């Protein structure tokens, strides 16, 4: 709770990047900062621990230092497997306590573009015979992460019933993002088509899907 | 006919704390007198006798120990105090009859983007017993399990390196520190002028 | 060396006691045993540790509400947390930094345990079939997850079998206070009369498994 961290960091793939945390004379000041790595989705992971010293498995990339009240993380030949939540820990002898940091998130800006993959799926007869109807949008292997989705209802917009993830990175480090129209049979029968705009960095994609 | 006290205080380089230096000094005229009278110096404790009883009296030999350590771990070098300095790298008895001098060292072993060449004890089986040096980097076994000389889970390297930047506060600068004993066990051939 | 599995309930009324295990695989070990919580987005928060002497050290926030134990018997370690409200909404991990109270270097697998006042509910599982419009040989067939509560489901295709190209979506919360989740799989069109694809759909805070066979349409 009291060592501070920046909340973002950023830098290019194969650069080198720096992470520092700053603390008092009763955490950092007097003893160890320890690092951990935390991809999203799993527990995290030791990569320092005493200042510099490196567990098993961890590459030489991953570099630590301490000075006075504050510590640094490096991590050198950045690839995209390193986009993580970086914290920062240390004991604190005023607080008797073990301290963390708030963490800090680490994008890789200058990875390889790609365009969404949209698929989209109309509502299950079974669902349809339970008196329900979702429209499935499901958009993937995307870079960047942003990205806007839109609901068409014949050719006009619909905004009520619709639920949309954040985008997530996926096993290929792309991300992935997921939109949900729910209706009933009668407003699903009753209309021409719809449709599922994805807009990507300026650029729409639109699938349709007809009763 | 002096004794060599500037070649252990004026010297370029000085030993880790964990690896601490001492030289025996004995055949040779000193002057606690000139050595005390210098604004150079942080901290100046003598306990027991003073340094002007110091130029009456003599001694079969004086030994001088010398290294580097943090500001604040000046407290640990003195007659009965705890910590990581006075417990794994250096102990003063508590009977200490002797002078612990000290000085900040900011100008000369800090170095921007960290001097990590002082090391400390970090771990040990004991704490020492006084003037003990302890000098082995055998892998500390915290756990049950053998470390066979490999660093891994509870199994640490037992030295650590000091962070020294010349942008940290004073107590987290560097020090030398001269620790001066007087041994009486011979003749005294280690005296004042007077 | 050493693993750590966490097992809890996953839901717990408001002003009532959260208690998880962590499994440990002797357990007349020199270690630490912590615990280790993480708001949902939000960073790591340290709660404890008990030491093999039975010593015992909390985090000053929760300190009184704070019980953590040792079990010889089964090889575990417990964590028991009072008058819980839904600040204690958390993924709870178990760690152990060894024989020197320092970094964690073992770690659990994590539990999500969600504080509501809310009821259990089961999921519905219905197919998402592939239809025309394929996508040149590739196909898109899954699964909707809907209406459960409250998190996590886990999902796999054919019994593990299937891994290849499937991809198990972030659940949305609904205005409804549930959860719904997608899981997609890509195999090859060619495929679709010949092979069965049956997505696996567990959610262990309702006791509850489903089996779905996806069948084009
Ligand atoms: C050490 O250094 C200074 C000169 O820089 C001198 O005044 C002093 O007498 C020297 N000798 C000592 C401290 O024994």
């Amino acid at each position: 709770a009291v060592l501070t961290q920046p909340s973002s960091a950023s830098s290019t793939p194969g650069q080198r990047v720096i992470i520092s945390c700053s603390g008092s004379s009763s955490n950092i000041g007097s003893n160890t900062v320890s690092w951990y790595q935390q991809v999203p989705g799993a527990a995290p992971k030791l990569l320092i621990y005493f200042d510099y010293r490196r567990p098993s498995g961890v590459p030489d990339r991953f570099s630590g230092t301490r000075s006075g009240t504050s510590a640094s993380l490096g991590i050198s030949g950045l690839q995209s497997e390193d986009e993580a939540d970086y914290y920062c820990a240390a004991w604190d002898d005023s607080l008797s306590a073990w301290v963390f940091g708030r963490g800090t998130k680490l994008t890789v800006l200058g990875q390889p573009k790609a365009a969404p993959s949209v698929t989209l799926f109309p509502p299950s007869s079974e669902e349809l015979q339970a008196n329900k109807a979702t429209l499935v949008c499901l958009i993937s292997d995307f870079y960047p992460g942003a990205v806007t989705v839109a609901w068409k209802a014949d050719s006009s917009p619909v905004k009520a019933g619709v639920e949309t993830t954040t985008p997530s990175k996926q096993s290929n480090n792309k991300y992935a993002a997921s939109s949900y129209l729910s209706l009933t049979p009668e407003q699903w029968k009753s209309h021409r088509s719809y449709s599922c705009q994805v807009t990507h960095e300026g650029s729409t994609v639109e699938k349709t899907v007809a009763p | 006919n002096l004794c060599p006290f500037g070649e252990v205080f004026n010297a370029t380089r000085f030993a880790s704390v964990y690896a601490w230096n001492r030289k025996r000094i004995s055949n040779c005229v000193a002057d606690y007198s000139v050595l005390y009278n210098s604004a150079s110096f942080s901290t100046f404790k003598c306990y027991g006798v003073s340094p002007t009883k110091l130029n009456d009296l003599c001694f079969t030999n004086v030994y001088a120990d010398s290294f580097v350590i943090r500001g604040d771990e000046v407290r640990q070098i003195a007659p009965g105090q705890t910590g990581k300095i006075a417990d794994y790298n250096y102990k003063l008895p508590d009977d200490f009859t002797g002078c612990v001098i000290a000085w900040n060292s900011n100008n000369l072993d800090s170095k921007v983007g960290g001097n990590y060449n002082y090391l400390y004890r970090l771990f040990r089986k004991s704490n020492l017993k006084p003037f003990e040096r302890d000098i082995s980097t055998e892998i500390y076994q915290a756990g049950s399990t053998p470390c066979n000389g490999v660093e891994g889970f509870n199994c640490y390297f037992p030295l650590q390196s000091y962070g020294f930047q010349p942008t940290n506060g004073v107590g987290y600068q560097p020090y030398r520190v001269v620790v001066l004993s007087f041994e009486l066990l011979a003749p005294a051939t280690v005296c004042g002028p007077k | 060396q050493v693993t750590l599995r966490e097992s809890g309930p996953g839901l717990v009324k408001p002003s009532e006691t959260l208690s998880l295990t962590c499994a440990v695989s002797l357990s007349s070990v020199n270690y630490y045993w912590s615990w280790i919580r993480q708001h949902p987005g939000k960073g790591l928060e340290w709660i404890g540790y008990i030491y093999y002497s039975g010593s015992t050290n909390y985090n000053p926030s929760l300190k009184s509400r704070v019980t953590m134990s040792l079990d010889t018997s089964k090889n575990q370690f417990s964590l028991k947390l009072s008058s819980v409200t839904a600040a204690d909404t958390a993924v709870y991990y178990c760690a152990t930094p060894g024989a020197i109270m320092g970094a964690l270097h073992i770690w659990g697998q994590g539990t999500l345990v969600t504080v509501s006042s809310a009821s259990t509910k089961g999921p519905s599982v219905f197919p998402l079939a592939p239809s025309s419009k394929t996508s040149g040989g590739t196909a898109a067939l899954g699964c909707l997850v809907k209406d459960y509560f409250p998190e996590p489901v886990t999902v796999s295709w054919n019994s593990g079998a299937l891994t290849s190209g499937v991809h198990t979506f972030p659940a949305v919360l609904q205005s409804s206070g549930l959860y719904s989740l997608s899981s997609v799989v890509t195999v090859p069109s060619s495929s679709l009369g010949t092979q069965t694809y049956i997505c696996n759909v567990n959610h262990k805070p309702s006791n509850t498994k489903v089996d779905k066979k996806v069948e084009p349409k």
